[PDB]
């Protein structure tokens, strides 16, 4: 599909056996997902942008569909104030950004 | 209210 | 252009009639570069990020060349970690997602 970009780029995902909304983030290689109790083991991270430092959990290897299209990779999860895809699943599903 | 997310 | 993400959205733009380097970036709603001067008014502006909140310059009317695509629209700057090209002048070069 093409999505064009007057709004925020908002697509569905599929992790962890549930459905969420989450933004296409050229600008970030990790992705990040709210708060959410997932199972498995995990490592402590801290990400930085604009506004500082959040601390998040590491997880490996977690399937993660994106538009229908399948993904596989690390995600973070933590106190973010939004659902995050980075460029490490966005090459997966083969998105590129055209003009 | 405006957001922006790069990431470093 | 058509642009993969296996590695970071930098390019080179053209503002105030000096050459920087910028990161597409999908994930942000507004166009944000560190510390410079910029000819012009400009109203103090508050924007989020990943790690909270910041405190920016907003210079409105800005011509900015991204690639050899020229845009004029709003540019905040401040302490952002790096210099970013958001969604209100992506939209003006005819940037879109695909996959």
């Amino acid at each position: 599909p093409q999505i064009t970009l007057w709004k925020r780029p908002l697509v569905t995902i599929r992790i962890g056996g549930q459905l969420k909304e989450a933004l296409l983030n050229t600008g970030a290689d990790d992705t990040v997902l709210e708060e959410m109790n997932l199972p498995g083991k995990w490592k402590p991270k801290m990400i930085g942008g604009i506004g500082g430092f959040i601390k998040v959990r590491q997880y490996d290897q977690i399937p993660v569909e994106i538009c229908g299209h399948k993904a596989i990779g690390t995600v973070l999860v933590g106190p973010t104030p939004a659902n995050i895809i980075g460029r490490n699943l966005l090459t997966q599903i083969g998105c590129t950004l055209n003009f | 209210v405006s957001q922006n997310y790069p990431i470093v």
